[PDB]
């Protein structure tokens, strides 16, 4: 980061390499 | 097939026995026993499928069964064996060179039977449940008439389902190889839900049997079709429009190699066919020189050629030829000859034609038609049959008789009487020099 600060470790590892229902349907 | 009673509508095939012995009359053909034997030998040669690139010439006087023999060969071959019948003048085009037209004709006469193996799952989706935060997960249920199973869906499968907008009651098909989802249609239970239906909607039943099925399907595609498809990016449209252009030679070589590879792997079979060129004497010397080398190929079909001219002038040359064809082509061609018919054969042919045209001839009318045929021509009497039928029907008489045939003879002339009349009154018809006496007094 610009103020010479390191980023988050998990974010670092993700960036180097790149609960509930949301849709339910049933026929009546 | 959409058809009307035509000139060769009565030929179901060559009337050959088991030993290739022609019958006196069978499958709509009369006489020409030697020619029919030769045609049957050529037909068996085609059916065997080992001999490649053989030229056959059919020669004989006009109206002697050449095109009839070709039609009989085509009918005996039946479907699944290609048979391209073209005229001599058809190859001349403003878009394709003559060699390209001949190449396309040759490739059309060879068919490739290709097998594609597809594994699919089809059924009516009963319930879909998708959970999404991270990647999404979901479960899906598909039923058949005698099966039901719940499947778990991956992230890409869920993405495909969402981009297809699948709902319950839809019948869908999934290819387990690629996961592509195709919506066959909707169930009948959803039909009542609307008054007007969109263009995309379709109502289909629930598929029967097992949910996952393996099936192989055979496709009949000619070599020319493969070349056109593999030439451009949308060649299958050119297969209908005809705007295919002169396909690259390298493309044809690639397609030959690909077909050979498929045949070795056993997923494609070669079914050689017959190329029939009507009136070959209208071809040029360049076309014949191409045909000479074209027959010397492993994929070359068996070429049938029908000509009637004797010692005539080959097109594109300044010399006469034995059949209107150069000696080099005649060297690599076996000749099937036809013979002029006698009275009984003409009578039987006229009877067959009358039966095909559902016209009830009388014995005396048949004799008169036979006499006119032997005196003038077979086609003249064959054409007079239907006109006589119409005249008889106008006379509110359901059967034709001698008076109707006589009236048809009087009204409609033949070649000889027309020549006599044009010669008797040469001054009222335009000549080569263009002089004509329109005035009468
Ligand atoms: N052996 C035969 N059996 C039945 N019909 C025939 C026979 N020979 C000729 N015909 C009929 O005579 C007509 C003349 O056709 P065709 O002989 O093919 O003309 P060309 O030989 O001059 O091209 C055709 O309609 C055909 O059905
Ligand atoms: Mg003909």
């Amino acid at each position: 980061d610009f103020p010479n600060a390191p980023p988050n470790l998990k974010d670092f590892n993700t960036n180097l390499f790149g609960m509930k229902t949301v849709f339910h349907s049933i026929l009546p | 097939s959409l058809s009307l009673i035509a000139a060769h509508s009565h030929i179901t095939g060559l009337g050959l026995d088991e030993n290739l012995q022609p019958r006196p009359t069978s499958e709509g053909m009369v006489g020409q026993l030697q020619a029919r034997r030769a045609a049957g030998v050529i037909l068996k040669m085609v059916q065997n499928g080992t001999i490649a690139g053989r030229a056959v010439l059919v020669a004989g006087p006009p109206s002697t069964g050449k095109t009839a023999l070709a039609m009989g060969v085509s009918q005996s071959l039946g479907k699944d064996v290609p048979f391209t019948a073209i005229a001599g003048s058809e190859i001349f085009s403003l878009e394709l060179s003559k060699t390209e037209a001949l190449t396309q004709a040759f490739r059309k006469s060879i068919g490739i039977k290709i097998k594609e193996e597809t594994e699919l799952i089809e059924g009516e989706v009963v319930e879909i449940q998708i959970d999404r935060s991270g990647h999404k997960q979901g479960k899906l249920t598909i039923k058949t008439t005698d099966m039901e199973t719940i499947y778990e869906l991956g992230n890409k499968m869920i993405d495909g389902l969402t981009k297809e907008k699948v709902l319950a009651g839809d019948v869908i098909s999934i290819d387990k190889a690629s996961g592509k989802i195709t919506k066959l249609g909707r169930s009948f239970a959803r039909s009542r839900d609307y008054d007007a239906m969109g263009a995309d909607t379709r109502f289909v039943q629930c598929p029967e049997g097992e949910l996952q099925k393996r099936k192989t399907v055979v496709h009949t595609v000619s070599l020319h079709e493969i070349d056109v498809i593999n030439s451009r990016t949308q060649g299958f449209l050119a297969l209908f429009t005809g705007d295919t252009g002169e396909i690259r030679s390298e493309v044809r070589d690639q397609i030959n190699t690909k077909v050979a590879e498929w045949k070795e792997e056993g997923k494609a079979e070669i079914v050689p066919g017959v190329l029939f060129i009507d009136e070959v004497h209208m071809l040029d010397i360049e076309c014949f020189s191409f045909i000479n080398r074209a027959l010397e190929d492993e994929f070359a079909p068996i070429v049938m050629m029908a000509t009637n001219r004797g010692v005539s002038k080959t097109r594109g040359t300044n010399y006469k030829s034995p059949h209107g064809l150069p000696l080099d082509l005649l060297d690599r061609s076996i000749i099937i000859t036809t013979k002029s018919y006698n009275e009984q054969e003409i009578k039987t042919i006229l009877s067959i034609r009358a039966q095909e045209e559902e016209v009830e001839l009388s014995s005396d009318a048949l004799d008169l038609l036979t006499k006119t045929g032997v005196e003038t021509s077979l086609r003249y009497s064959s054409n007079l049959i239907s006109v006589a039928q119409q005249i008889a029907m106008k006379r509110k008489n359901n059967t034709v008789e001698v008076e109707d045939v006589k009236r048809a003879y009087l009204l409609f002339l033949d070649s000889a009487r027309s020549v006599k009349y044009v010669q008797e009154n040469e001054s009222q018809y335009i000549d080569d020099q263009g002089n004509v006496q329109i005035s009468i007094a």
